[PDB]
C-alpha cells in the first residue's frame, strides 16, 4: 500500500 | 544528461526449431524514457508485439522488455531494432541462439 | 529470507503533445504487483500479481485516488523544477521517484527509503535515520527547506515504520507460494573456439528468481573480473532471470577454468567446468 499524501517541491 | 539503452536478444526458453518460444528484446540503461523497439523476423517487422511497464533501476536508467510469441526455424532470421533519442539512427541487434 | 516492497514513480512532461504522463509500478523484490497509467482510457490502480486480487474494493478506490492526486502533484512539480533551474517550457523534463522498506525474515523493518530525481540526477532523498534530508543542488535545497517545515519526514517515517511493513508483510502471506520461494538457478557451461589459439567458455544461469545472482570465473583458482564479460541480468518473461559470464581461454587450458555461482536458491555455492 502507498502512503497516501503527496507533498510538492 | 542522456544515456543510450544497452540492448538483449534472447529466447525465454532454449531454442529448439519447431518448438513454440518467446522472442525476447531487453532494452536497458537508457534515459531519457521514450523508445521505439520493433521485433523483426527476416528483416520485417513483426505485428502485436508487447512489452512491460515502464520502470527503472537505482541508478534512475530505464528498462523494458519487448516479447512475441514465435516458433523458431533454421531459416528464419530475427533480430530487435531500436531507437532512442541517443542514436542517430536506428540500432539493429540480431539473434544469437548462443548469446 | 529478507524482502522488499518498492514503489515506483515517473512523470514525464511532453510539450505540445498534451500534460506530463504520470506512471507508478509497485513491487515486492523482484515481482510487479500493481501498475497506473494516466494515459490509459479509464486511469485507475490495476493488479499485476494474483496474490493482490484479494485486496477489497476500498483498497482499489483508495490507491487508484492516490494516483490520480499524484498525477496532478507531480503535473505541478515538473513546473515548478522549471522554474528552479531557469529552464523553458519547450523541453520535455522527467522526475522519478521511488520509496519503500527493506524488512528481514522476521518482518521487522530493515530499513526505508524516499528517493527523488529530476531527468536522472538525484535531486532529493530522505536519509537512512528518516528525520533529515540530502539535497543535491540548490534547487533541492529551496524543496527541503519547504518540507522540513512541514514536518514531511516525520510523516513519511510513520509510513515506512508502519503501514509500509504491515502491507508487505501481508502481501508475503497471500502471495507466499511465489513471492516466498527462491528458483535456484539451472546451470551449464559452453564451449565455443573463437581461433585455433582460444575459445570461449561461457557459463549460464537460467530460470532464477529472485534477480540476484553472482557469477565468476576463477583460473587455477584465482577470480577473472578484469577478464569476464558479464552480461546483465535479463527476464525471461515467465517471472525468472537469466545470465551469463563469458571467458576466453587459450585453447587446451579450458580445464584450469571454474565457474562458481551463488544464488539464494542454492544451500550452497555451485563449481561448473566444461564437460567435453
Amino acid at each position: 500500500e502507498e502512503f497516501g499524501r503527496a507533498f510538492s517541491f | 544528461i542522456q544515456r543510450t539503452p544497452k540492448i538483449q536478444v534472447y529466447s525465454r526458453h532454449p531454442a529448439e526449431n519447431g518448438k513454440s518460444n518467446f522472442l525476447n528484446c531487453y532494452v536497458s540503461g537508457f534515459h531519457p524514457s521514450d523508445i521505439e523497439v520493433d521485433l523483426l523476423k527476416n528483416g520485417e517487422r513483426i505485428e502485436k508485439v508487447e512489452h512491460s511497464d515502464l520502470s527503472f533501476s537505482k541508478d534512475w536508467s530505464f528498462y523494458l522488455l519487448y516479447y512475441t510469441e514465435f516458433t523458431p526455424t533454421e531459416k528464419d532470421e530475427y533480430a530487435c531494432r531500436v531507437n532512442h533519442v541517443t542514436l542517430s539512427q536506428p540500432k539493429i541487434v540480431k539473434w544469437d541462439r548462443d548469446m | 529470507g529478507s524482502h522488499s516492497m518498492r514503489y515506483f514513480y515517473t512523470a514525464m512532461s511532453r510539450p505540445g503533445r498534451g500534460e506530463p504522463r504520470f506512471i507508478t509500478v509497485g513491487y515486492v523484490d523482484d515481482t510487479l504487483f500493481v501498475r497506473f497509467d494516466s494515459d490509459a482510457t479509464s486511469p485507475r490502480k490495476e493488479p499485476r500479481a494474483p496474490w493482490i486480487e484479494q485486496e477489497g474494493p476500498e483498497y482499489w478506490d483508495r490507491e487508484t485516488q492516490i494516483s490520480k492526486t499524484n498525477t496532478q502533484t507531480y503535473r505541478e512539480n515538473l513546473r515548478t523544477a522549471l522554474r528552479y533551474y531557469n529552464q523553458s517550457e519547450a523541453g520535455s523534463h522527467i522526475i522519478q521517484r521511488m520509496y519503500g522498506c527493506d524488512v528481514g525474515p522476521d518482518g521487522r523493518l530493515l530499513r526505508g527509503y524516499d528517493q527523488d530525481a529530476y531527468d536522472g540526477k538525484d535531486y532529493i532523498a530522505l536519509n537512512e535515520d528518516l528525520s533529515s534530508w540530502t539535497a543535491a543542488d540548490t534547487a533541492a535545497q529551496i524543496t527541503q527547506r519547504k518540507w522540513e517545515a512541514a514536518r514531511v519526514a516525520e510523516q513519511l517515517r510513520a509510513y515506512l515504520e508502519g503501514l509500509c511493513v504491515e502491507s508487505l508483510r501481508r502481501y508475503l502471506e497471500n502471495g507466499k507460494e511465489t513471492l516466498q520461494r527462491a528458483d535456484p538457478p539451472k546451470t551449464h557451461v559452453t564451449h565455443h573456439p573463437i581461433s585455433d589459439h582460444e575459445v570461449t567458455l561461457r557459463c549460464w544461469a537460467l530460470g532464477f528468481y529472485p534477480a540476484e545472482i553472482t557469477l565468476t570465473w576463477q583460473r587455477d583458482g584465482e577470480d577473472q573480473t578484469q577478464d569476464t564479460e558479464l552480461v546483465e541480468t535479463r527476464p525471461a518473461g515467465d517471472r525468472t532471470f537469466q545470465k551469463w559470464a563469458a571467458v576466453v581461454v587459450p585453447s587446451g587450458e579450458e580445464q584450469r577454468y571454474t565457474c562458481h555461482v551463488q544464488h539464494e536458491g542454492l544451500p550452497k555455492p555451485l563449481t561448473l567446468r566444461w564437460e567435453p
